[PDB]
């Protein structure tokens, strides 16, 4: 599983990224999934 | 024109004409990295 989340890094850098992987903290109590993937359209005023 | 003639408006033959064209060409790059591409800009192709 490291060898997997490492080739995913590498292949991720070279897409117009800078830091690594985010990565989720499930051991630390929520009342709710996260949002930056609860939701399934999100307006980007880039394009507005 | 200037008199209404409808005229180019390419720069030849006056002094900002290398200035122009490097204008353009950074537009062209700007216009082509907005889409989402942030690595590598427009290649020289050197003849010397």
């Amino acid at each position: 599983h490291r060898l997997l989340t490492v080739q995913a890094e590498n292949a991720l850098r070279a897409k117009g990224f800078q830091d690594g992987l985010p990565y989720w903290d499930w051991t630390l109590p929520m009342t709710a999934l996260p949002e930056i993937v609860a939701g399934e359209t999100y307006v980007n005023p880039e394009t507005n | 024109k200037d008199d209404g003639k409808r005229v180019a408006c390419c720069v030849h033959g006056m002094a900002t004409f290398p200035q122009w064209h490097r204008l353009y060409v950074v537009q062209l790059e700007q216009k082509l990295g907005k889409k989402g591409l942030a690595d590598i800009g427009v290649p020289y192709w050197d003849w010397t």
